[PDB]
């Protein structure tokens, strides 16, 4: 029944840090590994001596994130052959992340997975976090996703992804470093969650009331989001028990496997009604990814509810929305929401800017308006390469030029995927 | 591609396994290669249940192939009176036309089903309808040598 | 990417390096005795990267220079095993340090560099100092250059070269030295700051208000701009932080690779205004044509990539907010075609003397003014054939000059295509 | 489904004819010891006569090609073939209905028929069938000997005699048999030979004894052929004769007195090259270049021992660190290789060859000249003696200007490969293991410059080595590198 999650560059490193750290709470489980009290061992492992290890890895071609990771509160919580780290980190650059630097560590990583997936009985499939503009995420990752297809081909594999946002950018290149990994990653994802960085700054910077948020602000906003799409893997809940229903319920088009994911509430610490928060999920301002699902159709949806909730108030809150507010279906869609409740209450970080909720709720919704996201990239990525800028870098570390245009074509194809379903 | 798995059923006559495959989600109207949904092959090879299943999931009654052909047309040219009812009563088209400029009515006649014909006449199909060649079915029946669907398409 | 190895090479190599040593041994808190004597941890949290004792190498054919360092002030620190000086000089020869001279002692200096390099957690990359009118500094630190990118071609190569101009010496063979070197930096460096002494001269003099300008003043404006631009390679950041990620932001085509450096505010030896500058103010130094290091108007040009590098306890919000001001009040003078393209950067540790400053790495296809000088006093010089049997002599090829001036002419036109160019 | 090809079910012998017809496509011209389908000939024997007939005809279609990709040498083994193969191929293959089955059997005699020296041992072994009960079989196979003929013809025939008169012996009953087909396709198999030597011969043996109105229809068909009594040119050569033609289709400067140099060395000359003064050793050098060996135009063959010149050449080439020392060493370097053609055996080539190699590094193109026109020298005059094998190592080298200059001496190398003999040179016992995963290395560089010397250097490989043996690593390489490798290949010549 079991879930192996990997951690990939600085971002999925640092949202790890963020989501065990949560799952622990949750669990009742200790920064040592203890539990003072099954479902929730999708996750994690036992050790004869009654400690909980997690089943994940973690990658970096860089020590010093990981070396935090190997030295924080939770260095006692992850067997040290379990933070593989290199030397040379790919400096922002898809190539280097997936063939010159890459090349060098995808037998030790790839090796390390083994012997978890050696531990396990009837594994699952993985989970992928890794940015965009990043070379390790973007280059690594994409070629990790190669390799699991051929070892592992028989079975699942969810992307978590970080959409790059001006506001956190580190590198004028990440328009290229995103297509080029998610053209590589198209065909070996099975469903992939976007996070664009900027909804994440500008929730930040309204609901939580902050002026300039940092990476942890964002990181515990996210491991919010995470374990609420996560839960009904960790609890034995009844929608998503299981990574193929990830597939099932939200993509009617294995090429279009991009949810958008609308998460409601977002509390600061200085309760609402299931009704007032089932709305929150229509609007646009508590989006994942920026864009108007008002312009375009909805291909599935789902609702994943945890806390007081009574599964009354769900069905009056749905038939309200779906009377008092226009959302266009698809035709060839069952056009019914799908709902789970898991009465757990959303557990926070003890000093954690976000509150204690009684009740929250996690919409994953795949709409053709994040079309809109991809066409944001494509046109940076168009300027860029019309005067052929950057690409030398690229051209240098072991990659041929075409591969940008056959990235690109990829998109462009893409874009009009999402534009056929919907007319 | 669960859209193909579903057609592969629909055809060779798996009546339990579409609710499998449609339990996951297939697409009722994916299209093959040349354009058939799985409500034709149903209807060509005589698998009522499912063709009763597609289509109370909402499938196209009066959608056409890569040749213009309805599941309404393969199933008079095979000769499913069972299905036949079952199309019309879903809002099947009565005379629509193919690519060759046949109606149903002419491809249950040139095969000799009587008892579908007679039901086809009786959802007001267009006894002057020609083809191609511009033949109708009643000089079908008078090419053919059939007295019994000549007597039976005057009625 | 941790450790740099940093060289210096000819007269003016030695003597700007040596006061960059003498800039950032303060900053980091190590006296000449090399202990250290500060009193925070962001003094010692990168200081691996330059030193081990200052991870430099010093090199010149004029052995005189030996000393000169050594009697500075800060001259007791470095390692006699680095010191690698030959017996004659250059004399303003490009071809006696590239070719003859300069090419029979630079084996010296590989073995020294090896030494360094062997003992490295992860090396980063390499750093020279040198002027590019010398016999020396040029020739021979263009051909250390080459034979490093050969030996290490795994890592970056960062250049301080500053630029000849009448107004610091008379010497009419400088156009031809300065575009041989520019002729090797297109081909072997990653990223190289122009420090033009035409414009150090014109801001010792205009601004700063001194009627003869020495050496030493010069050296003042050189030597803090160098601990401004290696601020984020120093102490702890998230951006610009290595050479490699730097020159990835900075450098959309590979040849040019040409930054016009600036900073502020701009001080005497040793003035202090009394008045700390405002955020505003700071960022009104940027087109402040009168703070560029490298003669050139950013008005008459484009900027390709910018790097800001503010210094001292400040706003982060105002510092953000007058960037994104001045970019877009100022839209058609920023590339089109490059998204974001202007990085800014904060360290909270100023510059000793200062409360705040700022500094302004900038890919500003305007360079291309400073390349027009240097090729009309080549080709002045070139046409009438001129001291060519000096390089000649040495076994340089005359068709040499013309490779160089076209290359040149070259790299002029490819900033003046990417200047016109249209994103539409 | 090797031993599959022989299984029960039909469907399942299909597969494996179709899975040898790829194979005797996509194998290697020379051969895999799995082509082993010569030495027992009875196992297509068998599948020829399959008793499926959809089965059948996929087997002589693989016949077809594997009878084809027997176009190279060597297979003297030919004539084991024809006893053991054209007579299941004329027995059920010309009798069979199907459309097909038919044209591809006649094609897979045509090729065995110029596999053979000449038409005699194919075409007696298909005579007997003349006599056999079925009329279309002797109707076609009648059809078939009469175009073995109209486009082969009678030559390298021992006893052309005996073979005249054993298909002439038939030809009377031919033309009275039965069947129309038989009949009509009898005067067409007599016309072939009154095409090549009538019409006096056939008419006292032959048109005698035929029916009259037959023998008008012959004359009215020699009337129509036009062309002279023997035809001047055969529509179809044999093996041996067309390798003939293109073999047909496709004095020394040297003699010159020798000059011996030795005595013109000066005494000052050996501190000089050894000394730390550059301009010591350029002098010395550019004196013995430009006043001893510029001017000669031959060297001294007989009893001249220049390798304890030529290690000090090396000395400077590989370790001095003036570039115009060594420029003027390598052009010395070339003058002695070039003035002195065949002396630089071993001992000689071997003394400047790896030092040259390392020497590559250098960037100036005046010295890349040098260096690289001194190593073409030692090429053309060391083959591929010590330089194959070291120039391969070189590749592997960690500076990328040797890596792409050494490449570009195997592409400057390869282009002028013309070893002799027919097969088995030194490029083949190394070409897979060595020389292919070599310039891999260099097709797969991080580098764009030195990638696309290594796609010249594929393209100039499949060039000499055919682009069907090397489809293999072709197919691992990446779809977006392959079609920069066929851009030079269409464009490289030898
Ligand atoms: N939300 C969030 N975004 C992050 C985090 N860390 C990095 N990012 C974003 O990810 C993008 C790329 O940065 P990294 O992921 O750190 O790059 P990397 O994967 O470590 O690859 P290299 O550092 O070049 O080896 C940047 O635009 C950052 O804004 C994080 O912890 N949380
Ligand atoms: N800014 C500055 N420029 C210098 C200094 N010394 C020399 N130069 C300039 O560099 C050029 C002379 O080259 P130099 O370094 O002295 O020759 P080298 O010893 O062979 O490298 C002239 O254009 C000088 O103006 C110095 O200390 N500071
Ligand atoms: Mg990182
Ligand atoms: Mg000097």
């Amino acid at each position: 029944r079991e879930c192996i999650s990997i951690h990939v560059g600085q971002a999925g490193v640092q949202i790890g840090n963020a989501c065990w750290e949560l799952y622990c709470l949750e669990h009742g489980i200790q920064p040592d590994g203890q539990m003072p009290s099954d479902s929730f061992n999708t996750f994690f492992s036992e050790t004869g001596a009654g400690k909980h290890v997690p089943r994940a890895v973690f990658v970096d071609l860089e020590p010093t994130v990981i070396d935090e990771v190997r030295t924080g509160t939770y260095r006692q919580l992850f067997h040290p052959e379990q933070l593989i780290t290199g030397k040379e980190d790919a400096a922002n650059n898809y190539a280097r992340g997936h063939y010159t630097i890459g090349k060098e560590i995808i037998d030790l990583v790839l090796d390390r997975i083994r012997k978890l997936a050696d531990q396990c009985t009837g594994l699952q499939g993985f989970s992928v976090f890794h940015s965009f503009g990043g070379g390790t995420g973007s280059g690594f990752t994409s070629l990790l996703m190669e390799r699991l297809s051929v070892d592992y081909g028989k079975k699942s594999k969810l992307e978590f992804s970080i959409y790059p946002a001006p506001q956190v950018s580190t590198a004028v290149v990440e328009p290229y470093n995103s297509i080029l990994t998610t053209h590589t990653t198209l065909e070996h994802s099975d469903c992939a969650f976007m996070v664009d960085n900027e909804a994440i700054y500008d929730i930040c910077r309204r609901n939580l009331d902050i002026e300039r948020p940092t990476y942890t602000n964002l990181n515990r906003l996210i491991g919010q989001i995470v374990s609420s799409i996560t839960a009904s893997l960790r609890f034995d809940g009844a929608l998503n028990v299981d990574l193929t229903e990830f597939q099932t319920n939200l993509v009617p088009y294995p090429r279009a496997h991009f949810p958008l994911a609308t998460y409601a509430p977002v509390i600061s610490a200085e309760q609402l009604s299931v009704a007032e928060i089932t709305n929150a999920c229509f609007e646009p301002a508590n989006q994942m990814v920026k864009c108007d699902p008002r312009h375009g159709k909805y291909m599935a949806c789902c609702l994943l509810y945890r806390g007081d909730v009574v599964p009354k108030d769900v069905n009056a809150a749905i038939a309200t929305i779906k009377t008092k507010r226009t959302i266009q279906f698809v035709d060839w869609c069952p056009t019914g929401f799908k709902v789970g409740i898991n009465y757990e209450p959303p557990t926070v970080v003890p000093g954690g800017d976000l509150a204690k909720v009684q009740r929250a709720v996690c919409m994953l919704s795949n709409t053709t308006a994040i079309a809109e996201a991809w066409a944001r990239l494509d046109h940076k990525f168009d300027l860029m390469y019309a005067k052929r800028a950057f690409v030398h870098w690229y051209v240098g570390e072991g990659m041929e030029e075409g591969e940008f245009s056959e990235a690109r074509e990829d998109m462009a194809a893409l874009e009009k995927d999402y534009e056929e379903v919907g007319v | 591609d669960l859209g193909k798995k579903l057609l592969e059923a629909a055809r060779a006559g798996q009546d339990d396994e579409v609710r499998i495959l449609m339990a996951n989600g297939a697409d009722v109207n994916a299209t093959d290669a040349s354009g058939l949904t799985p409500l034709h092959l149903a209807a060509t090879y005589g698998h009522l249940e499912i063709v009763e299943v597609l289509l109370k999931h909402g499938a196209d009654v009066n959608a056409i192939d890569i040749m213009g052909s309805t599941p309404l047309h393969l199933a008079a040219l095979i000769g499913h009176l069972e299905i036949v009812e079952v199309l019309l009563k879903h809002g099947a088209d009565v005379n629509a036309v193919d690519t060759w400029g046949d109606t149903p009515l002419h491809l249950a006649a040139i095969m000799g089903h009587l008892e579908i014909v007679e039901v086809l006449l009786k959802h007001g199909a267009d006894v002057n309808a020609q083809d191609k060649f511009g033949k109708t079915a009643f000089d079908i029946s008078i090419d053919n040598g059939n007295e019994d669907l000549a007597e039976i398409l005057q009625k | 990417m941790r450790e740099i190895v940093h060289i210096q090479a000819g007269q003016c190599g030695n003597q700007i390096g040596a006061k960059f040593w003498e800039v950032i041994s303060d900053e980091h808190g190590i006296d000449p005795t090399g202990s250290y004597h500060g009193d925070s941890d962001l003094q010692l949290e990168r200081i691996n990267v330059y030193y081990n004792v200052p991870r430099a190498i010093l090199v010149d054919l004029e052995p005189g220079t030996m000393d000169s360092v050594r009697s500075g002030p800060f001259g007791q620190i470095f390692r006699p095993d680095n010191f690698v000086f030959g017996q004659s000089g250059a004399g303003n020869n490009w071809a006696k340090g590239h070719y003859t001279e300069g090419a029979e002692l630079v084996d010296s200096v590989l073995d020294v560099v090896r030494k360094e390099s062997e003992s490295c957690d992860c090396l980063q990359g390499f750093q020279l100092t040198h002027s590019l009118g010398g016999g020396t500094g040029s020739g021979m630190g263009t051909l250390l250059i080459s034979k490093i990118r050969e030996e290490y071609p795994d890592r970056i190569m960062n250049t301080f070269s500053v630029v000849p101009s009448p107004k610091v010496s008379d010497t009419v063979v400088e156009p031809y030295n300065a575009t041989l070197s520019v002729h090797q930096l297109v081909e072997n460096t990653d990223e190289t700051y122009c420090i033009d002494n035409e414009a150090l001269y014109d801001i010792c003099f205009r601004t700063l208000k001194l009627t003869t300008p020495t050496y030493g003043d010069l050296n003042h404006l050189v030597s803090a701009t160098m601990s401004g631009v290696t601020t984020c390679l120093r102490f702890p950041g998230q951006l610009n932080a290595d050479l490699r990620k730097l020159a990835v932001n900075m450098v959309p085509f590979p040849r040019l690779h040409f930054f016009m450096p600036g900073f502020a505010p701009l001080t005497s030896r040793g003035s202090q205004q009394y008045r700390a500058l405002t955020v505003p103010e700071l960022t009104q130094q940027m087109f402040d044509a009168k703070n560029m290091m490298a003669a050139c108007d950013p008005r008459h040009g484009r900027y390709l990539t910018v790097a800001a590098v503010f210094r001292g306890r400040m706003s982060m919000k105002e510092v953000d907010e007058q960037m994104l001001n001045v970019q877009n009040k100022n839209s058609s003078y920023f590339v089109e075609w490059i998204p974001n393209n202007v990085k800014t950067a904060v360290c909270d540790i100023p510059p000793r003397g200062l409360k705040m400053s700022a500094t302004f790495i900038g890919n500003s296809t305007a360079i291309q003014e400073l390349f027009k000088r240097i090729s009309e006093q080549f080709t002045a010089m070139f046409r009438r054939k001129a001291f060519l049997h000096w390089y000649t002599g040495e076994g340089m090829d005359e068709m040499e000059f013309t490779e160089a001036e076209s290359n040149m002419n070259d790299l002029v036109s490819e900033y003046q295509q990417y200047q016109d160019a249209t994103a539409d | 489904l090797e031993q599959r090809a022989s299984h029960k079910v039909w469907k399942a012998r299909l597969n494996a004819y179709q899975e040898l017809n790829n194979l005797f496509t996509k194998s290697s011209v020379i051969p895999n010891d799995v082509a082993n389908y010569w030495l027992d000939p009875e196992l297509f024997a068998s599948y020829i006569v399959d008793s499926n007939v959809v089965a059948q005809e996929n087997a002589i279609i693989a016949l077809h090609t594997l009878l084809e990709y027997i176009s190279q040498v060597p297979n003297v083994s030919t004539s084991k073939l024809r006893l053991q193969w054209i007579p299941p191929l004329v027995e059920k293959g010309l009798s069979s209905s199907r459309a097909a089955t038919k044209a591809k059997a006649t094609d897979c005699i045509m090729l065995l028929t110029q596999s053979d020296t000449s038409i005699q041992q194919t075409v007696n072994l298909m005579l007997p069938s003349l006599s056999n009960k079925l009329p279309r079989l002797v109707s076609s196979c009648v059809k078939c000997l009469a175009t073995i003929i109209e486009e082969f013809g009678f030559i390298n025939v021992s006893d052309i005699n005996i073979l005249l008169s054993e298909i002439l012996e038939p030809l009377p009953k031919l033309s009275s048999h039965a069947d129309r087909n038989v009949r009509s396709e009898t005067m067409n198999l007599i016309l072939q030979i009154y095409k090549w030597f009538g019409k006096e011969l056939l008419q006292e043996l032959l048109l005698e004894k035929l029916k009259p109105i037959q023998q008008r229809d012959l004359s009215r068909m020699f009337e129509k052929y036009e062309g002279t009594i023997p035809p001047k040119q055969q529509p179809r050569l044999f093996q041996w004769q067309k390798e003939q033609e293109q073999e047909q289709e496709q004095d020394p400067f040297e003699l010159l007195p020798p000059s011996v140099i030795l005595d013109k060395f000066p005494a000052d000359f050996q501190t000089r090259i050894s000394s730390t003064k550059w301009k010591d050793r350029v002098e010395a050098l550019e004196e013995i270049h430009n006043n001893v060996l510029k001017p000669v135009k031959k060297l001294a063959h007989k009893n001249q021992d220049y390798s304890d010149y030529l290690r000090v050449l090396a000395n400077v080439i590989q370790k001095d660190a003036n570039v115009q020392a060594v420029t003027i060493a390598a052009n010395s370097v070339q003058l002695l290789c070039n003035s002195l053609r065949s002396n630089f055996t071993r001992s000689y080539g071997a003394i400047v060859l790896v030092p040259l190699l390392e020497r590559t590094k250098e960037k100036k193109p005046s010295v890349n000249e040098a260096i690289c026109s001194a190593l073409d020298a030692v090429a053309t005059y060391c083959g591929f003696d010590d330089c194959l094998e070291e120039t391969l190592n070189y590749m592997k080298h960690k500076t990328p200007q040797v890596r792409i200059e050494c490449t570009k001496f195997l592409t400057r190398m390869l282009q002028g490969w013309k070893s002799d003999g027919p097969l088995q040179n030194q490029l083949l016992f190394k070409l897979l293991p060595e020389v292919t995963t070599a310039v891999l290395k260099i097709v797969n560089d991080t580098q764009p410059t030195t990638r696309n010397t290594g796609f010249e250097c594929f393209a100039t490989l499949m060039k000499l080595v055919g682009e069907r043996e090397l489809a293999d690593p072709l197919e691992k390489l990446d779809n977006l590198k392959k079609k920069k490798i066929y851009e030079y290949y269409e464009k490289v010549e030898v």
